[PDB]
DNA sequence: GGGAATCTCTTCCAGCACACAT
RNA sequence: AUGUGUGCU
DNA sequence: AAGAGATTCCC
């Protein structure tokens, strides 16, 4: 649904992609109410092999644990060994959590939601259902028995304690950060609000080229850059001098789209083009400001960047927006 | 001089002091407490700064707007309205010459330096 | 969504360009009586209670909608400064 | 060195009356005073005697005193006597500071036409508009409303329109119709509590609601990040026609479909519209 | 009616009383109760004997003291702005060094607040209450070298933050370093002080680790007995060498700097009990003939060569063990500020000395009454520890009181300190809840303590344990600290049981706070029930075991915030702590002793007491709590009835029939509807309207002076000086408003006026209602205090009943918030096949997200709760489960069903189309009869329900039963603002105050930055002055929009040409040049 | 040099003077007529003029619109 | 002439609220 | 008008 | 209050 909206938006229009949204927000609405999704204690269904998938896991560590008692493996080797243990066992439960829906309740009222856009999370999912991984201790460590029970089912006394430390930690890491929500785009706003887009093109030539290959993944490995980072170092850009690619010929000083971009990836994985030559901020002549061609596209739209624009501001807030969220 | 483009800072001379001054509060004098009206030449007096009324005088011989533009004969109230008071400056003339603190208490002082 | 927006950000080269323009206009519409409207006629915004937007119930609806048409020309420099206010506060009450 | 000290214009040191007969008087004032009762001790005394102690030590008092009125606090703390033990603020405090004339109107200042209230979903509104309340409607555009209903056969003229709207069971019929015709295509700016993006801030057309809580477009929620639980959204008018233009431009909502951040939509279906969505197109 | 509990873990003690914590150790902290001669050293009276006998001709003696009787009386101190206090006698003597004794008992030297018999100090005419403190408990502790994990340092501790803080290091180069304030010092010195031989040393310390080579020694730098006192001097305190450092000794010493814990308890116990094994007197000085000794420097050096070398019995000390961790209670509070009084008190009487006239001065000459006044008045009234009773409802304010803080007097936590502190450490276990810490901000510091916890006068958390003899679980229940915890193996509650006895091979169990599986053997305690764990709050919540961690939190929180509804329901499903929590909290009355009801009166209940009595109760209707909700007492026997001792009599403002009533139980379907649930708002039935379900009742406080001002007299007349007889008609008094009155937005409450223009007293843009009191303190005031220039102040007690309306906050026991979005008439709502119409509708995508599977099940249990009119009692851990709840559904189904198939009717096409659907959904099992399909469906708490508005059947089954909701506080119309055009202030035209409009909204930053990054910058300067600080152009504004021309701009900008004027004050000139450099002017 | 030790030390003296210590930064500059290039956002919105951006741009601010009407009647007097 | 220590000055955070206190 | 404290976001 | 920078004193 977002992939279609922005299609949409920039072939269709903009005025236009408004409707196409309020029309979905309304039958969505409408048909939603229709169909019954409802949470029920039974819906959340646990997995058949739960049993088993726990007994291969106690029958596992029963041999283990008496490898250290012989004097086999050490105190820090057992306790990675425990960790791998139910490292496995917790991510194999996942799947069958994820796969007893699809094959026999291909309708699951909890499968739906956490499948489409809707709430639900994967790992979420598989602790209504499944059983809750090992928990925090107070320090970094882990506790070497994990949480063998279900929210669905009657959660032990001692568990809910041991799970209470990553807890009460949880509301640290994000309400502590409430308050920093105005610390970072402060700082950044200070050095920018003299940036503006008031110019039509600069007189200078120069550009970056954006690699599309990341060279340290392993040691030294070069390969393909992510599918994501590529889109966002390459959208709405402007080129510094034309490149023929994959048989069609990019403009000289062109202000590429997004498909412009998925060609060009494309077009490099077949051994073509190593680097995009593009115009930046980075390179400008104007003093105080940056020219149109030099910055690009984004206008709460895909249109080119109006001759007027307040820039800064506008980028110092979009990179303050989710600095909470680290 | 329609369109005012940038603005300097710079120091300023007894000259430019007083260029901005319309007349010397040469008394410690506010307000009485029975009549509001200001005091001895001080601090609100309408000859200095401005008439504490809108566009009407001390004593009264112009009163209205058709002379907006006039200073009265026997009393010197030039009027636009209480704006005129709060735009316009006075000075005091120090008996002995005394330096401005700001350039001499700071991190590099701007007169030992 | 508003009348048409694709076609007016379009129209002009900064999309702040538009929105001085249809400000200026609704402006100079209010002021110097609302009759130097440019399409007046039959095609002309409307409103839902009587039929009385076509009196002056907004002045910015108006601007945007004219604009829509080839009526009006903007642009930097095009009439003298104080010429214009005059000749536009005679040729209408 | 200057030789003669400028003195601030009177209102921007209001000796003024407060209540009762208690007189808030800017401390320039105070400041002003102690400038000129040392100032003309120290020129009077020139011309009587001369004293090296008498006046040496009065230059050092006019030094001090007119320090005071300059930068306060470099030096002791000039105070007025036993009451407030607080040094005056003096012209360079009138500046530097969270309440000065820097950091004033860059952060501060509260504006007039405007309000707040809780959130609640607007099912039944498109993106071009949104759900406020009819005292808030009323309230908010208060004049347009005193004008067009003197453009009607509601009140005589303005002041009898203003004694109309003062008690509240006044509010008949023909004022709300006017008030419908006041507004059309005005459009209202609604603001977020912790606003951090661009899209803090998003434009809307009323639509006169009952209730008392302020009504919002679903899909706009994920934009500055508001859930249905207790939350608090601001309301403003751009008053000016260009203000107006602007607004419904460039700050509305419906025009605002993409983040500044990133090529994405942001007003893309959320929790209940996908699972409808996603409930009515799969194969059995 | 009626009630089926489930809980099968024999509860073996009840609860103790939960307002303890505030009572007990404010009782303990005076010598009030038990006569002057009786025992309890400890609290106020203990801080005389420190700072009494004041020895110099200056010997005062602990002669005795009392007090205790108020001026004024409970509720007259909250009208009039007093202190429940009690003036201070206290006996004092005096005996001078030579002959005479000079005598005077009573002097009034300050007062000290009593306490209701709740918890709560009315101080300054607000019901006000001082929370427990946590910190580390003053002794001696040993952990490892922050650096170095080769060698240990010990640790002295003794609070008040006046007293040393003392550490012993062993320096890797070998030698001890005595660590004092903060500076070291060779350490053996100090061991020459006290008279240690370089051979006696050499034994007690050489019994073990070599390492004693490191201070046995300093051959040349101690072979001096009291030379080390005149060498410290120098090297400690850098000045004169002769007697003043004999006297730093008794800084070191006794009753000064280091703590006065008594001699036996606080210091003793830790150290003994702890580490070394003998205390000598409260702190180190034992000074004979001049002479020094000690006993805790030795046991501390020994124990920490037996830490730094072998094993002398495992020696590792525990920052946080919570068995190091003390907690101030309220009375601990008191007396120590008690003490600060004292001695201040004590440095007067020194002073006084000097200015003595003859020989005797008991009584007049010496002490004084500001040190005691300022010791206890600054604390009631300033401290960060204490604050306002949050009275929403009883139980809140019962919880309010059992919370446990850190944030203290700074000595020992601070605000710049958490993250690590916060987190739960594993002796939190049965002490203190891991779950009721407030969220947001500030979290962890503040953390209620557990439900059967217990302070233990030592300060460390007590918890009930239940021993067992070997196989046998014992009915024995030691209260147990945490350091003594750890050193046992205890099993969990949920432990097969047969009577008393194990009938498990494998016995879940938890050794020093861990989770080990064990044999029945070794076990030697037992929690007594998983209620334990949690701090009542949690302890409310039905099926808690299935909900997450987080949401609990909230769901814990919430109860803290549920406005106190007319008719309030008790749960459908509940806990059982209920019926305590109404008792304890003194919420309700309940009887004294056994007979028959003689008059229900709404005023007054009169009982037949067997013992010929007839004791007097009143039943109070309408009291304003401190948050702004009500407290009602109502009847609840009929005249002529015969009661028992302990039986309740009335209701509390929470409480239905004597259990706690926080809210409603209304008939709740989770499902989507349209937009109307989207997020967390919730939908909800008309209904619940038409009978006032959801309905509060507020009493807003307003006020008004008389100031007696010179230039003209201020006075309250019946008297409005310039307009309308029609304004004056609610005016009945002279000067107040009548009551039983109608006030509206700008009514006028009080008429007075001042130099003459009128300034009374009207009601503000928010709301009026009706007038319910009006209390007057005139001049004439028979003992008040009235602020300073006011000559008689005017109060009026405004209420007014609310009903639930589009906007207000609705939440549950399970954690779910949520804000009412549409209140769908009763028509075009879900309703079953039965006329029976829904109440609430929640959003199922609220659900998964949080994980509070909770909901769902008393909504469950909910099913049959409605159709068998019968609520339940599902304790913690040992509540219901699946088949227990499945069943009643199967036994309520018979009713729901069989008065359909027995009326003439049967399976609507409806519910046939529904039930196809539900088998290619997979609910039902395909091949059986329509009934029995519905019966499956109605197991799984789910049920057939039409549109409403349609009559079409949601194609697919949905979960529908009553569950729990209360309102919360916080309201709508409590918040809410829409001024265009009002009030300013004279000091600042930024638009504010509350005559006629609320007040204009803030503008910060944040907001300035949204509007800069679009580009508005007419909207953003019209902001920044036309409609905030530029006066010349807002009448511009206001004026042009009258007449229905458009907004005139600002030409010139003010804030440009005031700068301009200010800045030219000074010998700095602004010169505005213009495009190529020419003066430009600007007026 | 790091954002803040940038934004410190930006030419425009109108911002510092705002965040950073006043006095300092109206004495350093007042010695050394300097010339405030009124460019710079915050700079010019401590004045309250229209901001230096979006619809006050240069580039725009400066517009006309007329109609034929009005377009003739100045065109015969050109 | 350099390095270390001590003292002084500056920074000091997202929003509303209700409180009290000075 | 500043500080303390709590509540919500 | 805590941290950073500047100034002064001693090696
Ligand atoms: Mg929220
Ligand atoms: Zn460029
Ligand atoms: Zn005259």
């Amino acid at each position: 649904l977002k992939d279609l909206v922005y299609q949409a938006f920039l072939r269709l229009g903009m005025e236009k992609t408004a409707r196409l949204l309020d029309a979905l927000k309304y039958y969505g609405f409408t048909f939603s109410t229709t169909s019954g999704i409802t949470i029920g204690i039974d819906d959340a269904v646990i997995p058949e092999e739960k049993k088993q998938y726990l007994e291969e896991a106690d029958r596992k560590l029963l041999q283990i644990e008496q490898a250290y008692e012989m004097g086999f493996l050490t105190d820090r080797e057992r306790y990675d060994q425990i960790l791998q243990l139910w490292t496995e066992t917790t991510e194999k439960v996942t799947q069958a959590v994820f796969k007893n829906f699809e094959e026999n309740y291909p309708f699951n009222p909890l499968y739906v939601m956490a499948q489409s856009g809707a709430r639900g999370n994967p790992q979420q999912i598989r602790q209504l259902c499944g059983l809750r991984g090992l928990m925090q201790k107070p320090s970094g460590e882990t506790f070497e028995v994990p949480v063998r029970s279900s929210f669905r089912e009657g959660l032990t006394v001692l568990e809910y304690f041991i799970s209470s430390h990553g807890a009460r930690k949880g509301g640290a890491d994000t309400a502590l950060r409430t308050a920093d929500s105005g610390y970072l785009t402060r700082k950044l706003v200070d050095v920018t609000h003299e940036i503006v887009v008031r110019e039509a093109d600069c007189g200078t030539t120069n550009y970056i080229s954006v690699p599309l290959f990341q060279p340290d993944e392993v040691t030294r490995s070069l390969r393909l850059r992510k599918r994501a980072d590529i889109e966002a170092g390459l959208y709405g850009r402007v080129l510094a001098r034309e490149v023929e690619v994959l048989g069609v010929r990019l403009e000289e000083g062109r202000y590429l789209s997004m498909d412009d971009v998925h060609l060009l990836i494309k077009a490099a994985e077949a051994g073509e083009i190593q680097e995009v030559p593009v115009r930046s901020p980075l390179t400008c002549q104007t003093r105080y400001g940056v020219c149109q061609k030099c910055y690009g596209y984004d206008l709460s739209m895909a249109r080119p960047v109006s001759i007027g624009e307040a820039v800064g501001i506008v980028a110092a807030q979009s990179i303050g927006e989710p600095g909470t969220q680290l | 001089k329609k369109e005012v483009r940038k603005v300097r800072i710079a120091l300023a001379s007894p000259e430019k002091i007083r260029s901005w001054s319309y007349g010397e509060v040469e008394k410690p004098e506010t307000i009485n407490y029975r009549t509001l009206k200001p005091e001895r030449d001080g601090l609100f007096d309408e000859r200095i700064f401005g008439p504490i009324k809108d566009y009407e005088c001390a004593c009264g011989k112009y009163k209205r707007q058709r002379f907006e533009g006039k200073v009265c004969e026997r009393c010197g109230v030039e009027v636009t309205k209480s704006i005129v008071r709060r735009y316009r400056m006075g000075h005091i003339e120090l008996a002995t010459p005394a330096a401005h603190i700001w350039f001499v208490k700071d991190v590099p002082s701007k007169i030992g330096t | 969504a508003e009348p048409g927006i694709d076609k007016l950000f379009g129209m002009v080269d900064s999309k702040y360009r538009l929105t001085v323009v249809v400000a200026k206009r609704a402006q100079q519409l209010l002021r110097h009586g609302f009759k130097n409207t440019v399409l007046e006629p039959e095609e002309r915004p409307k409103m839902q209670t009587l039929e009385g937007l076509f009196d002056d119930p907004n002045a910015v609806t108006w601007a945007m909608k004219e604009l829509l048409t080839g009526r009006l020309v903007f642009g930097e420099n095009l009439v003298p400064e104080d010429r214009l206010q005059k000749e536009m506060e005679r040729l209408y009450p | 060195i200057l030789e003669a000290v400028p003195v601030l214009p009177p209102d921007l040191r209001p000796m003024v009356q407060v209540d009762g007969g208690r007189f808030a008087t800017s401390d320039l004032n105070d400041l002003y005073r102690r400038l000129i009762n040392r100032n003309n001790r120290l020129k009077k005394l020139l011309a009587q005697g001369a004293p090296e102690i008498i006046i040496r030590n009065e230059k050092r008092m006019l030094q001090e005193a007119v320090d005071a009125l300059l930068d306060n606090g470099r030096r002791g703390a000039p105070v007025t006597n036993p009451g407030s033990d607080r040094p005056l603020r003096s012209l360079t405090d009138i500046l530097s500071g969270k309440q000065g004339r820097f950091r004033q109107n860059l952060l501060g200042k509260r504006v007039d036409y405007s309000g707040r209230s809780v959130i609640v979903v607007g099912p039944q509104l498109k993106l071009h508009q949104c759900g406020l309340p009819k005292r808030m409607a009323l309230e908010l555009f208060k004049p347009f409303l005193l004008k067009k209903m003197e453009e009607k056969g509601i009140a005589p003229n303005v002041k009898a329109a203003r004694r109309m709207l003062e008690r509240q069971r006044d509010i008949k019929d023909e004022v709300w119709d006017a008030l419908e015709e006041v507004i059309h295509g005005k459009v209202v700016l609604l603001n977020r509590a912790p606003t951090l993006h661009r899209l803090g801030i998003q434009a809307f057309q009323p639509v006169l609601v009952e209730g008392q809580s302020i009504q919002l477009h679903p899909l706009v929620c994920e934009a500055f990040n508001a859930d249905f639980d207790g939350d608090q959204m601001a309301v403003h008018v751009p008053l000016s026609s260009f203000a107006q233009a602007e607004a419904r431009i460039q700050m509305l909502s419906a025009h605002n479909l993409l983040s500044p951040a990133s090529g994405e939509p942001l007003a893309k279906p959320s929790r209940d519209i996908i699972l409808g969505l996603y409930y009515i197109t799969q194969v059995r | 009616m009626e009630i089926k509990r489930f809980g099968r873990i024999r509860e073996v003690i009840p609860l103790p009383p939960l307002t303890e914590i505030q009572v007990e150790s404010y009782r303990r902290a005076l010598q009030a109760d038990v006569p002057p001669e009786k025992r309890e050293n400890v609290g106020i009276q203990a801080a005389f004997r420190e700072t009494f006998p004041i020895e110099e001709g200056l010997v005062l003696d602990f002669l005795e003291y009392r007090l205790g009787e108020p001026p004024f009386p409970q509720d007259e101190c909250r009208e009039k702005d007093l202190t429940y206090q009690a003036p201070l006698y206290a006996r004092l003597q005096l005996i001078h060094k030579d002959t005479g004794l000079i005598k005077e008992d009573e002097v009034f030297l300050g007062h000290i607040p009593l306490m209701t018999e709740d918890g709560s100090f009315i101080i300054n005419g607000a019901d006000r209450v001082i929370v427990s403190q946590i910190h580390r408990s003053p002794g001696v502790y040993f952990t490892p070298d922050p650096a170095r994990p080769g060698r240990y340092i010990a640790s002295i501790i003794p609070l008040p933050k006046r007293g040393p803080w003392i550490d012993l290091e062993v320096e890797p180069n070998g030698v001890v370093s005595m660590k004092v304030n903060k500076r070291k010092f060779p350490l053996v010195l100090l061991l020459r002080v006290l008279g240690y031989d370089q051979e006696t040393l050499a034994r007690e310390l050489g019994a073990y680790g070599e390492l004693v080579q490191g201070l046995m020694d300093e051959s040349v730098f101690a072979m001096r007995p009291e030379e080390a006192l005149i060498r410290l001097f120098t090297l400690l305190r850098p000045g004169d060498p002769p007697k003043r450092d004999k006297a730093v000794a008794y800084v070191y010493g006794l009753i000064a700097d280091p703590r006065r814990y008594d001699l036996g308890e606080a210091g003793r116990y830790k150290a003994e009990e702890k580490l070394g094994i003998r205390l000598s007197g409260r702190t180190l000085a034992r000074f004979e003939d001049g002479e020094f000794k000690d006993e805790v420097f030795l046991p501390t050096l020994r124990y920490l060569f037996a830490l730094t070398a072998g094993v002398p019995g495992h020696e590792v000390d525990d920052i946080d063990h919570l068995g190091n961790r003390r907690i101030r209670t309220v009375g601990e509070l008191m007396t120590d500020q008690f003490r600060v009084g004292l001695a201040r008190l004590a440095r007067g009487v020194r002073e006084r000395m000097l200015m003595g006239s003859e020989d005797s001065l008991t009584p007049a000459k010496l002490v004084n009454s500001r040190p005691l006044e300022a010791a206890i008045r600054e604390f009631f009234s300033r401290s960060q520890l204490s604050q306002f009773k949050d009275e929403t409802n009883p139980l809140s304010s019962l919880r309010h009181k059992r919370r446990i803080s850190a944030l203290g007097p700074g000595g020992l936590t601070r605000e710049r300190a958490g993250f690590d502190v916060r987190d739960v450490h594993r002796t939190h276990y049965g002490r203190i809840c891991p779950v009721e810490t407030p969220e947001g901000a500030n979290i962890g510091l503040i953390t209620s303590l557990a439900a059967y916890a217990r302070v233990d006068e030592l300060g460390f958390i007590r918890t009930p344990y239940r021993r067992v003899v070997g196989g046998v679980v014992t009915d024995e229940v030691v209260y147990m600290t945490a350091t003594e915890e750890d050193r046992y193996t205890i099993a969990q509650a949920n432990t097969p049981l047969e009577g008393n006895r194990i009938a498990a091979e494998r016995v879940v169990a938890r050794r020093k706070g861990e989770p080990v599986i064990v044999s029945p053997e070794e076990v030697e305690f037992m929690d007594v029930s998983p209620k334990q764990v949690f701090s009542v709050n949690t302890n409310l919540i039905p099926f808690l075991e299935h909900d997450d961690a987080n949401r609990a939190l909230m769901g814990s929180n919430m109860q803290t915030q549920a406005v106190p509804l007319i008719r309030a329901q008790a749960p459908v499903v509940m806990t059982g702590l209920e019926e305590r929590v109404v008792r304890d909290s003194l919420a309700a009355l309940y009887a004294e002793e056994d007979g028959e009801v003689a008059k229900v009166d709404g005023n007054r209940i009169v009982v037949r007491y067997e013992d010929g009595r007839l004791v007097e109760y009143p039943l109070r209707r309408f009291y304003r709590s401190n948050q702004g909700t009500a407290l009602d007492q109502r009847p609840r026997v009929v005249v002529g009835q015969r009661v028992r001792k302990g039986d309740l009599l009335a209701d509390g403002p929470a409480s239905e029939n004597g259990f706690l009533a926080l809210g409603q139980n209304v008939l709740v379907a989770i499902m989507p509807f349209d937009g109307y649930n989207f997020e967390d708002a919730i939908v909800i039935s008309e209904e619940l309207l038409k009978r006032d379900f959801y309905t509060s009742i507020h009493i807003e406080r307003y006020e008004i002076e008389a100031r007696d001002t010179k230039l003209g007299p201020e006075r309250i007349t019946r008297d409005i000086p310039h307009l309308s007889e029609a304004a004056l008609r609610d005016l009945d008094e002279e000067g107040v408003v009548r009551i039983g009155a109608e006030v509206k937005p700008g009514d006028i409450l009080v008429g007075r006026t001042s130099f003459v223009k009128d300034t009374s007293l009207r009601v503000p843009p928010g709301e009026g209602g009706i007038v319910v009191r009006t209390v007057r303190l005139r001049r004439g005031d028979p003992g008040v205090e009235l602020k300073p220039g006011v000559r008689e102040v005017v109060r009026v007690y405004v209420a007014q009943k609310r009903k639930l309306q589009v906007g207000d906050k609705l939440a549950n026991r399970h954690g779910n918030k949520g804000v009412v979005a549409k209140i769908l008439p009763v028509e075009d709502m879900p309703h079953l096949p039965d006329g029976t119409p829904v109440d609430v509708i929640l959003n199922p995508l609220g659900v998964p997200s949080r994980m509070n599977l909770g909901q769902i099940l008393e909504t469950h249990l909910g099913l049959a709760g409605y159709f068998l009119g019968q609520r339940y009692i599902s304790p913690i851990f040992d509540g219901a489960k699946e088949p227990e709840i499945k069943e009643l559904l199967a036994q309520a189904f018979e009713v729901y069903f069989g008065k359909r198939k027995g009326e003439g009717f049967g399976v609507d096409k409806r519910e046939v189309e529904v039930l196809r659907r539900a088998e290619k959904l997979g609910l039902v099992t395909p091949g059986k009869t329509p009934e029995e399909q519905l019966k499956e469906l109605f197991l799984q708490g789910k049920v057939v329900l039409y549109d409403g508005r349609t009559g079409e059947p949601i194609e697919g089954p949905i979960v529908v039963g009553q569950m729990f909701i209360m309102k919360l506080y916080h309201m709508v119309e409590d918040k809410m603002h829409a001024r265009s055009t009002g009030p300013y202030s004279l000091i600042t035209q930024q638009p504010l105050g509350g005559k006629a409009q609320f007040g204009g909204q803030r503008f910060g930053e944040m907001e300035v930055w949204a509007l800069e990054a679009y580009g508005a910058a007419h909207t953003l300067q019209e902001m920044l002055t036309l409609k905030s600080d530029d006066i010349e152009g807002r009448n511009a504004a206001y004026e042009a929009i009258i007449k229905g021309e458009d907004v005139p701009e600002p030409s010139v900008p003010e804030s440009f040409r005031v700068l301009v004027k200010e800045l030219q004050a000074l010998a700095l000139d602004v010169q505005t040049l213009d495009e190529k450099d020419n003066p430009v002017d600007i007026f | 040099m790091g954002v803040t030790k940038s934004a410190l030390s930006t030419k425009s003296w109108l911002s510092a003077a705002s965040f950073q210590n006043t006095t300092h930064v109206l004495t350093e500059a007042a010695i050394a007529g300097k010339k405030d290039e009124l460019i710079g956002l915050k700079e010019n919105v401590i004045l309250g003029r229209l901001i230096p951006a979006g619809t006050g741009s240069d580039f725009v601010r400066f517009t006309q619109v007329v109609d034929q009407k009005t377009l003739k009647a100045i065109e015969e007097a050109r």
